[PDB]
């Protein structure tokens, strides 16, 4: 069997590297024999951090999805007036919604009941069914649109990133928010071996370039 | 001359693909008859298989068409070729979630990095003018060509390169791989044309014209071009099942108008 040359050029560069030290109470300093593409690199040390707690939350989130012990907290007193092609949408993917916590029933000028929702959409929502409305229409347009693809149960290691792409918006968002804010900040003091650690986790993610927010995590300076 | 793709990747979406063909469902699809369009915004038409009526969801069906195609012809497109230019950078203006540079030349930057490899596998062709440094001089050239006689509404295109950026994960073959076909899938399937209302007086006569020029259009789209297709080579996968209803069982019906 064959594989693609450049997919294994971007993992082995960062395992090349070793901690000079922090930089400006804002950077980690590293440095790269067989340097013909890869020397000195300036990683953000809130980019960096924010990256490892990120996919630590997104492999929790679908671990807890895949086994089917992600819960789903009971709601009461929550009914949403939503329009007749809007039914029919929820209607079409109350099975999907099952899948995140998102437990609803569709009555009938009809209403969405929702029965449960898991604890992370419950601190979110905060009584506003204004907000619900929009989040769960979003994801259903986004099925309905193709823009997120269905979550496949048939397959049960598990490797959350295979699955990464069928977390709806309202998930991510959160995950991203949290994430960020668990992580070092700018003017935060690292010793040597924090940075370290932190490079050394950095290295074992499946996405090390980028932040949670798309934007890159480190930048090549030499 | 056809290229041999021996890559597990493929081999293992391609399985992936043979094991959900629906069997009867394709049979359907295979003896089609196309009727017309029902609904232009929801994307659904009208056809006869037998003497059964079924509402198919046209959008669903040419997503699985599309990638479909992608998945057997990949690395062997031919290319749509493009005083008119296409820039990159000036596609990702529309969106507002891409405030600043950083985020706008992050995915310009993963795109452009493996640009041999999209131009290879998916006939993706990326051009830049300048040094391999400037970003904003990055841009598309040519598109693949899935379907003689079909070119892609480019209304889409924006949405294509914003989500081969951040929705496509370029740390993984076999994702990569099948995330790519999924983006050139999305970006092939027609248009949704939204409901106007023609009674509406408050709304202008060039309103009013270009929504029935665009209701004809995906008409003539759909009988002269997609539907051929599906029926000459569109496998029909488990998960389309809601997306294929009957409608009416014809035989049923001649009863009621028997007697005249
Ligand atoms: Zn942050």
């Amino acid at each position: 069997g064959k594989t693609i040359t450049d997919f294994s050029i971007s993992r082995s560069v960062l395992a090349k590297y070793e901690v000079i030290n922090q930089v400006d109470k804002k950077f980690i300093l590293i440095r790269c024999q067989s340097i013909h593409n890869c020397l000195l690199v300036l990683v953000d040390q809130h980019a960096c951090d924010e990256r490892i707690r990120l996919e630590e939350l997104f492999y929790s989130l679908l671990t807890e999805v895949v086994t089917g012990t992600f819960v789903a907290r009971d709601l009461k007193d929550c009914c949403i007036e939503v329009d007749r092609t809007e039914a029919d949408l929820f209607k079409h993917y109350q099975s999907e919604f099952k899948k995140w916590g998102i437990g609803y029933e569709t009555i009938e000028t009809s209403l969405l009941e929702i029965k449960t929702l898991p604890e992370m959409l419950t601190s979110k929502y905060n009584g506003d069914k204004d907000y619900l409305k929009m989040v769960l229409l979003q994801h259903a347009h986004d099925l309905k649109d193709f823009k997120k693809l269905p979550m496949d149960l048939s397959h049960f290691k598990l490797y959350w990133w295979k699955y990464s792409s069928c977390v709806p918006t309202v998930f991510h968002e959160i995950l991203n928010s949290k994430a960020c804010r668990s992580a070092v900040m700018f003017g935060d003091e690292l010793t040597r071996q924090e940075c370290i650690i932190l490079i050394s986790k950095l290295s074992r993610c499946h996405n090390p370039f980028e932040c949670a927010h798309g934007r890159p995590s480190m930048v090549p300076i030499a | 001359e056809r290229v041999n793709v021996n890559l597990t990747s493929i081999k293992k979406l391609r399985e992936k693909v043979d094991d959900s063909i629906h069997r009867e469902l394709t049979d359907i699809f295979a003896n089609l008859n196309y009727v017309g369009v029902v609904d232009e915004e929801r994307r659904l038409a009208a056809i006869q298989h037998d003497l059964k009526l079924f509402l198919i969801d046209y959008g669903s069906v040419c997503y699985e068409l599309f990638y479909q195609i992608g998945l057997t012809d990949f690395a062997n497109f031919g290319k749509i070729n493009l005083s008119d230019d296409i820039v990159l950078y000036n596609l990702l203006s529309e969106f507002d979630e891409l405030n600043d540079d950083a985020s706008k030349e992050k995915i310009i930057s993963k795109i452009w990095d493996m640009s041999s490899m999209l131009n290879e596998y998916y006939s993706i062709e990326l051009v830049n003018d300048g040094l391999d440094n400037d970003l904003k001089s990055v841009k598309l050239k040519s598109l693949p060509l899935l379907l003689k006689g079909y070119i892609p509404s480019l209304v889409k295109l924006p949405f294509f390169i914003y989500r081969l950026g951040k929705e496509v994960d370029w740390e993984d073959e076999q994702e990569c791989l099948d995330g790519i076909l999924r983006e050139i899938a999305l970006l092939y399937i027609p248009d949704m044309v939204p409901k106007v209302d023609t009674s509406d007086a408050s709304l202008s006569e060039d309103e009013k014209a270009q929504f029935i020029n665009r209701k004809e259009h995906i008409s003539s789209l759909l009988e002269h071009v997609l539907f051929p297709c599906i029926k000459r080579r569109f496998l029909a996968p488990r998960h389309i099942l809601k997306d294929v209803v009957e409608i009416a069982n014809l035989p049923d019906l001649y009863k009621v108008f028997e007697r005249c």
